[PDB]
Parts: structure tokens; sequence; C-alpha cells
RNA sequence: AUAGAUGAGUUUGGUGAUGGCUCUGAUUGAACACU
């Protein structure tokens, strides 16, 4: 019972983007909030300045 | 027109539309049979192209028209009875009529498989 | 609910003032598709200019009406404007 | 002689609703689209989709030109008028304020007043829609053998086409044969009591049958068409209603015409799967079949 | 020696963006337009005062 | 007799008009082709 949530297979989102054509069950996931942006990383021409300080 | 110019007669019949097939549509006959004076080919017109297999026949009644021959390989010629019908060869200039495939003379298309009741083809019975 | 994948009934949300979910309920449906064509300096300009109905089935129509290069463009314009233009139509007996 | 359109009577690809009580129409019945794709289709194609499906249903033995004219574009219904409110009324505060009534106040207002304004005098039951266009094939449940159908007397319509054809059906007391025989407002028909029991009744199966050969209440007899003791065919609760129009007596297997279905505020008489927007359709497509 | 990186968001880096992008075109029925759209809804933009 | 009144394709770089043509409906004391 305690196993049974990890072997569930979860249904795409309708509108997906990232499972649209996946077809490993074990990696769909219920893709809400997984391209947010948290305000916790800068672009890459940002960690090059970064990177140059360390 | 004011109800005076009606009473007079100012409403006449508008001018009368040509039939497509006026051999036909003049004396209500469906079809009509006749004789080949000429069988040839005619060319379409400006956005068409190729050779359309004309028949020159001369109807029952005397008139003389060109008709298309539908299908792929007749085998009327000269001196040949055909059945003749309405609906006209859209890119030919004077070709007005159709011949009819299960005709006296004129044979269905042999080698037919779909819509043959459009060029008289009988079934070919394979299967019995 | 993650219905908008686009973010086009965002705004459509602030003027009428319903969910995205209410908003998916109406009865819209392309009416006219015209293929409207201007000449410019840069050669032919061809549009697709399309209206667009709303209501609810109870009462209430819009009239929506865009243009665009894009024919796909043009259907969610005149949607979202048919579905902000909606209004209260009397009717005899609701029939 | 099995035409081209009987060929695939229940399929399970394209789950056509027939009018039978099959076990295979039972999941095609159930697992119907709750709602056909209209979205992007023109007036044409929504039209014939709204024809195909119904008439996969409605009158599906009957030809595509009998029906066509069988089609009446009149709608009959009902309207309920309460005694007591004819009694105290004479109609007159319904023409009271400007024609129409006294205005009520917006419903943005109403409840704003902890007080709720006085109940407004009107015959009960009003202001509720009528289902018309859900009486697009009410003439088709005039026919005799429909009706048997109705009744609960057959498993599908074409079986009870049979019962008549095969003189098994007697309308006022006289043998009826005529399958289109159009029912009037208090004809009686009644079929004969064992082409019932078979129709409604239980396959007869030799195999469990032969485990009982020794192994109220009714007893065996393999000497009958259906399995004995009598009993009702399977999935057939899924079918089991009878409409308003029919007075059945099962005791004997007849019933009687009481009128023509009609539609009532809120209700419709004619027993269809479809909805009102399926239903318009097909009434839109008849009215000059195109 | 190695320094990788890890991003957030795929749309800090545009090589990672193209590719996304690409492999999602690739297929036969992919709706070009909507793709793009998709995409750009989940760039976010920091306010600004324009003037 | 109180339910009975409906459209569609096609002229233009495009738009709105004008105006024919064709299709959609019903039918025959019909003919022909395949059955
Ligand atoms: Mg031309
Ligand atoms: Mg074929
Ligand atoms: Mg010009």
């Amino acid at each position: 019972q305690a196993a049974a949530p990890l072997r569930r297979v979860v249904m795409p989102r309708r509108s997906t983007f990232w499972y649209e054509e996946e077809k490993d069950t074990d990696l769909i996931t219920n893709e809400d909030g997984e391209d947010d942006f948290h305000e916790n990383d800068i672009m890459s021409l940002g960690h090059g300045k970064l990177e140059e300080h360390r | 027109a004011t109800l005076n110019q009606v009473m007079r007669g100012c409403r006449k019949p508008q001018r009368a539309r040509h039939a497509v097939s006026p051999a036909l549509s003049s004396i209500k006959s469906p079809a009509l049979k006749g004789v080949c004076v000429k069988v040839g080919i005619t060319r379409p017109k400006k956005p068409n192209s190729g050779e359309r297999k004309t028949a020159r026949v001369r109807l029952s009644t005397g008139k003389v028209i060109t008709a298309y021959i539908p299908g792929e390989g007749h085998n009327i010629s000269q001196h040949s009875v055909v059945l003749v019908r309405g609906g006209r060869a859209q890119d030919c200039p004077g070709v007005r009529y159709h011949l009819v495939r299960g005709a006296l003379d004129l044979a269905g298309v042999a080698t037919r498989m779909s819509s043959r009741s459009k060029y008289g083809t009988k079934k070919p019975k394979k299967a019995s | 609910d993650g219905l908008d994948d686009k973010g086009q009934y965002q705004e459509l949300k602030k003027r009428t003032g319903m969910s995205v979910r209410q908003i998916l309920q109406l009865k819209t449906k392309k009416l006219v598709h015209r293929r409207v064509v201007n000449q410019t300096r840069l050669g032919k300009i061809a549009s697709d200019s399309v209206m667009v109905i709303a209501g609810n089935g109870d009462g209430w129509l819009g009239l929506g009406m865009a243009k665009s290069v894009e024919a796909s463009i043009a259907v969610e314009k005149a949607t979202l404007l048919a579905i902000q233009n909606m209004q209260p139509i009397p009717r005899y007996e609701n029939r | 002689m099995k035409i081209r359109r009987l060929f695939k009577y229940h399929s399970l690809k394209k789950k056509p609703i027939r009018p039978t009580w099959n076990k295979y129409n039972l999941y095609n019945l159930a697992t119907a689209g709750r709602e056909p794709r209209i979205s992007g289709k023109t007036f044409f194609q929504q039209k014939w989709l709204a024809k195909s499906l119904t008439r996969a249903y409605h009158g599906e033995h009957i030809k595509e030109r009998k029906w066509a004219r069988m089609f009446s574009r009149r709608l009959p219904a009902v309207v309920n008028m309460d005694p007591a409110y004819m009694a105290k009324y004479n109609g007159s505060e319904q023409a009271a304020g400007r024609g129409s009534g006294l205005s009520e106040p917006p419903a943005y207002e109403k409840t704003a007043d902890e007080k709720p304004a006085k109940q407004v005098i009107a015959n009960p039951g009003r202001k509720v829609p009528t289902p018309y266009e859900q009486m697009t094939f009410a003439p088709l449940e005039r026919r005799l053998d429909i009706a048997i159908f109705r009744a609960l007397f057959a498993s599908s319509a074409r079986q009870a086409r049979q019962m008549v054809v095969h003189g098994a059906v007697t309308v006022n007391g006289k043998k009826m044969k005529h399958p289109g025989y159009l029912l009037n407002p208090g004809d009686l028909f009644q079929v004969d009591v064992e082409r019932v029991l078979y129709a409604t009744g239980a396959p007869k199966d030799k195999k469990l049958l032969a485990a009982a050969m020794k192994a109220e209440d009714n007893e065996i007899d393999p000497s009958k068409p259906y399995m004995t003791p009598w009993r009702p065919r399977n999935y057939m609760s899924a079918f089991a209603f009878i409409p308003r129009y029919l007075e059945v007596n099962q005791n004997i297997c007849a019933a009687v015409y009481l009128r023509h279905p009609v539609a009532r505020p809120g209700e419709s008489e004619v027993p269809s799967p479809f909805s009102p927007t399926i239903n318009q359709l097909a009434f839109n497509w008849y009215l000059r079949r195109g | 020696e190695f320094n990788i990186v890890n991003m957030r968001s795929f749309l800090l880096n545009s090589d990672i963006l193209t590719k996304i992008l690409a492999l999602k075109l690739k297929n036969r029925n992919a709706r070009v337009i909507k793709i793009m759209d998709v995409i750009l809804n989940k760039a976010n933009l920091p306010k600004i005062n324009r003037v």
C-alpha cells in the first residue's frame, strides 16, 4: 500500500508541453509549476561574471 | 410601372435562355438515335489542353450535332449508329451532346471497374 | 487549473470578471471568414478577417470581428472581442 | 436478404444506439459521448451528423423516403391548469402594469432585503421551458410495431415488427397484420403471451438445462422455446420503462393507446437517447431534407 | 576539469532553448505557431518603467 | 387550415453592390445504362 502511489501511472495534462510524446510513463508528472521562475538564477552571461569572481 | 401600364400589357415573358442540348430540349426527348458523319478529335479552349474524342452525328430529326465520346477508347467510326443524350463538353465549343456507351454500336469500356453504369460495362462476373 | 496555457484569457478575465472555466462554457462559433488583401509597396498582404459570436444560450450574445495575417490569431482576437461585447437580448418567453 | 445498411448493426467502433436490448447496444448507450463534436462543423455537417445519429435509433427499420413524409412540423403539447388558481383569479392580475403584470425588483435587491416580497400570483409550475425539440420523432411512436416495443412486449423494434407481420397481434380484438398501422387514441392492442415470454425471456440453454434434468413458483418444462422457469432477459432492466401515453397490463400482455405523445413543460414523452442539441438539428434537417 | 552549471529555467540559455524548440518541431503533427506561443508564455519579463 | 414564408457555389488585387448562371427541394403516362 505504501508503494502503490509510486507505481500509479499519471495521466499527462490535457494541454501538456513536456509529456506530449513521452512514452516512458515513469517520468510523467503533474507538470504544475515545473516552469515557474523563483528568482533564484541569472542568465548564462551572468554566470561568466560570477565565475570570474570565484 | 403604373397600374395603367400593367393593364395594357407591359409585363412580358423574359427572353428565353438557350438550352444545353437544344436538339433534345426542343422536342422534349431524353435521347435520339443518329449516324456518325465523322469521328475525330476536338481541341479544348485556353485553360485546358488535350485531344477530346468527338463525333459528328446526324440525328434522326435531321440535325447534325457534335457529340462527346466519354471513356477511354471507342468502337464507332464512319457510318455507325449511336445514341445521343444531353450534357455538353464544357471546354469544347460546339460539343453540346454526349454518346451513350451501352448504345447500339458504341460499346462500353471493357476494362472499367468503377461507375460501370456510366459506361455501359457489364459486371466482370469473375466471382461466377 | 492550468486551462489557459497561453495567457490569452488573462485580460478577458479582468474585463468580464469570470473564471477561465466559466469562459470555456460559452457557446462560440466562427461565422464569417474572409480572405482580404491589401496592395502595398512590398506586394500583396493577404489577411484573414473573421467574425465570431459568443453567447450563454440564456439571453446573452456578443459579436466580435478581427483580422490578422494568421487565420488562428484572427479567430482568437474575434473570440475575445465577442465575449467582452456580450449584451442582454430581450426574449419573449425566453424562446 | 441482408442489405448493406445492416452489416455493422451494433458496431463497437461506430457506436450506434439501436432500438433493442442487445448487450452490445447497452455498452454503446452507456459509453456514448456526452456531446458530439459540432465546434467547427458547418451547418450541413451538423444536420447530417444529427440526422445519422437519430435515425440510427428512431424508425431504424423505416425507409428514408417514408419517414421524410411521415415527419410532421406539428409538435403537440399541453399545459397544466390548477383549478385552485382558476377559481380564485380570472387572469386580470396577469395584465397589470402596462399589460404584462407588475415589475419585481432585480435579483441583486431581493436578497439584500431581509423580508422576501410576497409570492407573485400565477398558475403554479410556470416559467419552465417545454422541450419541443425532443418531439421530432413523435409520429413514429404511433406505429403498431413501435408501440409493442415500448410496452416491453419485445426485445427490439424489429422483433415487434415480426410479431405483427406473423399475425400475433390483435388490435381492438381484431387480428392486425400491418406493422405500419397508426394507432388511434383508445385502441387496445394485444400480443400472444407465448411470443412475449420468448421475446423477453432468457435464451433456452441446453448445457445448463442438461444439468437440471432432475436435480407462486414454477417448474421446468423443456417443451417450450424459452428457458424454464421463465426469467427476464439479461440487461432488460436497463431498458425497462413505459411511457405515459400507454396503459399496459402484463397479466394478459395487452395495452391501450391512451393518447398521442405530447410535450409538457419540463418533460417529453418521446423516448430518445439524444440531447436537445441533436434533436434540434435533426428537426432542422427534415424541414427541407438539406 | 568540468564546471557544470545547472540552469533553473531553460529560457536562461539560448543553446538549451533552440534545442528544446527543435525537438518539439521535429514531429510531423507539431503545431509550429502554437509551440512558439507556449514557450514565450513561459518567459517572464520583469516589470519596468519605460520612461 | 393558425405555421407557412430560409438558402449555397461562382465576376474583384481586395471591399461593398448590381446581375445572370449553377446546385440544394418536389415530381413524370418518361427514356437509357448497370441491376
Ligand atoms: Mg467554363
Ligand atoms: Mg470502390
Ligand atoms: Mg480594379
